[PDB]
């Protein structure tokens, strides 16, 4: 019947647990905040058992009171209702505080390290697959899409292989577009990026050509491959493809609706030569407006 | 206890000077410690910029596809489950590579060092001297392929200079540079294999598919749930691999020692379903594909066979065989000139007897 | 210069005039090798876009022609002969997804262009190199099959056509027996053909 | 006053369930408030990316010598 400090075995339990997590999941940052919580629990456990047992000689306090004292000094509160009044209980509190103040900042440093490493909804959604998203194109899409009362509940997923532009960020942290527009950095040719955007249950996929690209045939090939990949992944997803050059227009003929830029542009120019301001007529006919301008 | 801002109050200054000292001491601490904290975080910001039996992968630019291919092919073997991979790449880690490497499965198995094989410091950081294998891989994405081949040759030379007793697995793009890394344990030429497989596809259809499914480790469990019979059979037969075992120790071919190679191969296929494609005599170092009927098997030969599973792992089918309890093959046996091409374009081109024009 | 019936002509696979001049009506095979500079796209899987689109154009123009292509990424072999309005080709997508769920490295294998031998990827060479860490003989065996290295007394990969007159050999094992009793040839496998009207 | 981690102790629970209540409430605060703080700093990082008679200087690329 002699005191042997068994309560310190929670440290070994934590050591075994962290040795176990390294191999098996049971989840990247959760695994380490779990070790932080286990370290906190082990610290509180060791502290309360030490204070209670060492103050069995003086103040004759219960384990519940010791636990309450240890947690209220854990938060740096220090009520003073129950306080060690003897030599080694005070010294144990001292070393306990020092031990916590040396161990916990290491866990905090590991947590923020992992946080920095980690830094690098509803149904009826619509996916917009582009190559490089600009502010004007995004605003055009939003204005034309959300001008209809039936598509107010829809939210837009944007699959772009490039990182978000600053102006796109400024428009997307607007509260109106914050929860309606989801920006995924990925490619339609990878199936993982396709299931992240949930193409199989999507309402429509809009493949848009990059008019900014100097080489238009390369952009057309990329749009053809994106349309093919989306059709392969989600065959029952209507496609709205935008094609630059008419030669490549028969490769995406399977799509629900295909618009050729050059064909329409030059036909409208020719009609403007024939019927003046035909382009204005078509522009005002295909733009949703209440006629209040 | 007042350092940690606890302030129990059991012992508390009760006089003018001690209260003043506590006040000034608190002020001094709160003014002098944040300077140390700001210095510490400054140094932390400037600072931001295992086991044995490991394998080093020396590349120029690492992509997610190449890394996944290497991981799938490497860790598909039960013997290499304890190995961890060191990646020496002179470029910084790509975002997709980061996403795959912070997966818990690959977190502690893949180590990424930003460095070059031509610097010995990066070589000892990767612990090449005790490494099990160094994989020098060519950059197929590079526009200039001769420059990439030169870089791979220099990397192989540097690794050989640093760790001579480290087997090298070099990947060469152009055949002209294939004789500079001939010292390596295993060298694969991209162009040679690619164009030979294309030519054979022109000769024997789907030869490339045969080689692709023969060099890929698979249990043969693909398409086993399919309702189509062709998919089931195709995915079952795609699990075949080329295996080697000593003929004397081979339970497949041991009973056929002293017999002809063709007889042994046919009867092994008839009994167990293994395709004995070739052998290697112990006296020589050359592997012979189908030596022929005049070849007599010996207990010291190394027989190469195609089968779903290794003979060591086919103990289940051997125990099932135990649970079971045309002429016959014999156990023993403008005109064009034929010559080698005059001007071999590069060193290492194997001379092949070909149909040739008279002039 | 010493090889018989080996000619060259300047052109490309994207212009029909060059292929018609080389002769594609009488061409048994059309081997297309991707350009070295085409792999400069930031999106890695988009490096094969030009080759895939050109081969698809030639496949649409000449449906009966046999085109063999080499692709950089194995995930793009689904695009070699793309029939968008085809139920079987899109059920193969579900089959490939199911196989990929089980951790299969050979998820691309069930695609029709790959199974028929139309497309391969150089990633198989990397797989071969990693296999040689365990199977040191694998590279030598592969080169011997391709004829890249010639050791005297070593066989070569040939192919024989099973005609209607040889169907009295009802079984592959009986064919094995006949080959080993007549010409001592060892059959590796079968290139099977089925009717799959689209 | 126990919110600020001050703990005067002039008024302090002396019975068991009020003590357990302050214990669990401290734990709940320390587990629920850091989530709000991490959300706030996350939004702050995403956010990181006068008088009359003024004059506007419209340039394409501003250098030190020109300025
Ligand atoms: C203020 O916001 C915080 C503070 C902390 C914290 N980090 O270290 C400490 C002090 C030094 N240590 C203690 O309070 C202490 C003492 C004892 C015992 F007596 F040995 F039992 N056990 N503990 C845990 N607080 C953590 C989270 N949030
Ligand atoms: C809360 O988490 C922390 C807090 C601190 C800290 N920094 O400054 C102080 C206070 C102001 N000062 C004191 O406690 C104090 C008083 C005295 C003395 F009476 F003069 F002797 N000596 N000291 C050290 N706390 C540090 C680390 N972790
Ligand atoms: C030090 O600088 C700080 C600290 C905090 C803070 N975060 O958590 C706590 C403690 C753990 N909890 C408490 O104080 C507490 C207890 C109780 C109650 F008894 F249940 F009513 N209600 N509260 C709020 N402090 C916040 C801001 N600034
Ligand atoms: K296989
Ligand atoms: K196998």
């Amino acid at each position: 019947n002699l005191f042997i400090p068994v309560f310190l075995n929670c440290w070994l339990a934590k050591h075994a647990l962290e040795n176990m997590i390294n191999d098996f999941h049971r989840s990247a940052m959760f695994n380490q905040v779990l070790i932080l919580f286990c370290t906190l629990l082990c610290l509180v456990f060791t502290g309360t058992c030490g204070i209670q047992h060492l103050e069995r000689a003086g103040e004759n306090l219960s384990l519940l009171t010791s636990f309450y004292f240890c947690i209220v000094t854990f938060s740096t509160v220090g009520y003073g209702d129950v306080t060690p009044k003897i030599w080694p209980s005070q010294l144990l509190v001292v070393i306990m505080i020092c031990v916590a103040l040396v161990v916990l900042p290491l866990q905090f440093e590991e947590l923020v390290y992992l946080w920095m490493e980690r830094q690098k909804q509803t149904e009826k959604h619509v996916v917009l697959c582009v190559s490089s998203l600009k502010i004007d194109l995004l605003m055009d899409f939003l204005n034309e899409f959300y001008a209809h009362p039936r598509l107010q509940d829809y939210y837009v997923v944007i699959l772009c292989p490039t990182e978000m532009d600053v102006q796109v960020r400024r428009v997307l942290q607007i509260p109106l577009w914050s929860q309606r527009v989801i920006y995924l950095q990925g490619s339609a040719l990878k199936d993982q990026d396709l299931m992240r955007a949930k193409m199989d249950n999507g309402e429509a996929c809009f493949i848009l050509s990059s008019r900014n690209e100097v080489d238009r045939t390369a952009a057309d090939h990329q749009t053809i491959l994106r349309a093919w990949a989306v059709k392969d992944f989600a065959p029952n997803c209507p496609l709205y493809v935008q094609i630059l050059k008419p030669e490549n227009k028969f490769h995406v003929k399977f799509a629900d609706h295909v618009v050729c830029e050059e064909e329409c542009k030059y036909a409208m120019l020719a009609l403007n030569c024939i019927c003046p301001a035909t382009s204005t007529l078509i522009t005002l006919l295909v733009h949703t407006s209440r006629g209040q301008e | 206890v007042t350092f940690s801002t606890v302030g129990y109050g059991d012992v508390t200054p009760k006089i003018w000077p001690s209260q003043l000292l506590v006040v000034i001491m608190i002020c001094v601490a709160l003014v002098v410690l944040p300077l140390q904290f700001e210095e510490l975080v400054y140094l932390w910001m400037e600072r931001q910029k295992q086991t044995e039996k490991h394998v080093v992968l020396c590349v120029s630019s690492l992509k997610i596809d190449l890394l996944m291919d290497f991981l799938n092919e490497f860790y598909a073997h039960p013997r290499l489950q304890d190995y961890y991979v060191v990646i020496l790449c002179p470029t910084e880690m790509d975002v997709q590579v980061r996403r795959v490497l912070q997966i818990p499965l690959w977190s502690q198995r893949v180590i990424y060092l930003q460095g070059s094989a031509l610097k010995d410091q990066d070589l000892m950081r990767a612990k090449m001297d005790n490494g099990e294998a160094c994989f020098i891989l060519s950059s197929r994405n590079e526009v200039d392929r001769t420059a990439a081949d030169h870089q791979t040759i220099l990397r192989a030379w540097a690794v050989k200079d640093f760790a001579p007793n480290c087997p090298l697995y070099v990947q060469i793009l152009k055949p002209e540079n294939k004789f500079h890394v001939k010292f390596a344990d295993h060298v694969v030429c991209e162009e040679e294999c690619k164009y030979a497989m294309l030519a054979l596809n022109c000769i024997c259809p789907a030869t490339s598919t045969l080689i692709t499914l023969l060099v890929h480790t698979s249990r043969g469990q693909e398409g086993q749930e399919s309702p189509e019979q062709w998919q089931r059979m195709y995915g079952r037969c795609s699990g075949n691999e080329v295996y080697h075992i000593r003929m004397g120790d081979s339970k497949f071919f041991r009973e056929y020692e002293g017999k002809s190679f063709t007889y042994a191969a046919f009867h092994a296929h008839k009994k167990y379903g293994v395709c004995l494609i070739g052998l290697k005599r112990e006296d020589n170092k050359s592997i012979l594909l189908n030596p022929g009927p005049r070849h007599i098997l010996a207990a010291s030969d190394t027989c190469f066979y195609i089968n779903i599973t290794k003979e060591e792992n086919s103990a289940f089918i051997f125990k099932q065989e135990e649970k079971r309890k045309i002429a016959p093959v014999l156990e023993l046996a403008v005109e064009y000139v034929k010559g080698y091409p005059p001007n071999s374009p590069y060193i290492g081109s194997s001379p092949t007897l070909c149909h040739l024009l008279p002039v | 210069c010493c090889f018989p019936m080996v000619y060259y002509m300047e052109g490309s696979v994207d212009n029909l005039d060059s292929l018609l001049q080389c002769g594609i009506i009488y061409a048994d095979n059309l081997v297309v090798v991707d350009k070295e500079s085409t792999m400069s796209a930031e999106e890695d899987y988009m490096a094969d876009a030009k080759t895939i689109v050109n081969v698809q154009t030639m496949f649409r123009l000449f449906p009966s022609l046999s085109i063999t292509t080499e692709l950089t990424h194995p995930s793009n072999m689904r695009f070699m002969q793309f029939r968008a309005k085809d139920s079987y080709s899109l059920a193969l997508s579900k089959l490939e997804k199911r196989e990929r769920e089980n951790g299969s490295n050979l998820a691309f294998m069930f695609r029709l262009p790959f199974a028929a031998g139309r497309v391969f990827s150089i990633s198989m060479l990397d797989t071969l190199l990693y296999q040689s860490f365990v199977k040191d003989y694998m590279i030598t065996i592969t080169r011997l099959l391709l004829g890249l290295d010639t050791t005297p007394g070593s066989g070569y990969l040939c192919a024989m056509k099973i005609t209607e007159g040889d169907l009295w050999i009802r079984t592959y094992g009986r064919l094995f027996q006949k080959l080993c009793s007549s010409s001592a040839e060892i059959p590796i496998g079968i290139y099977r053909t089925e009717s799959h009207v689209f």
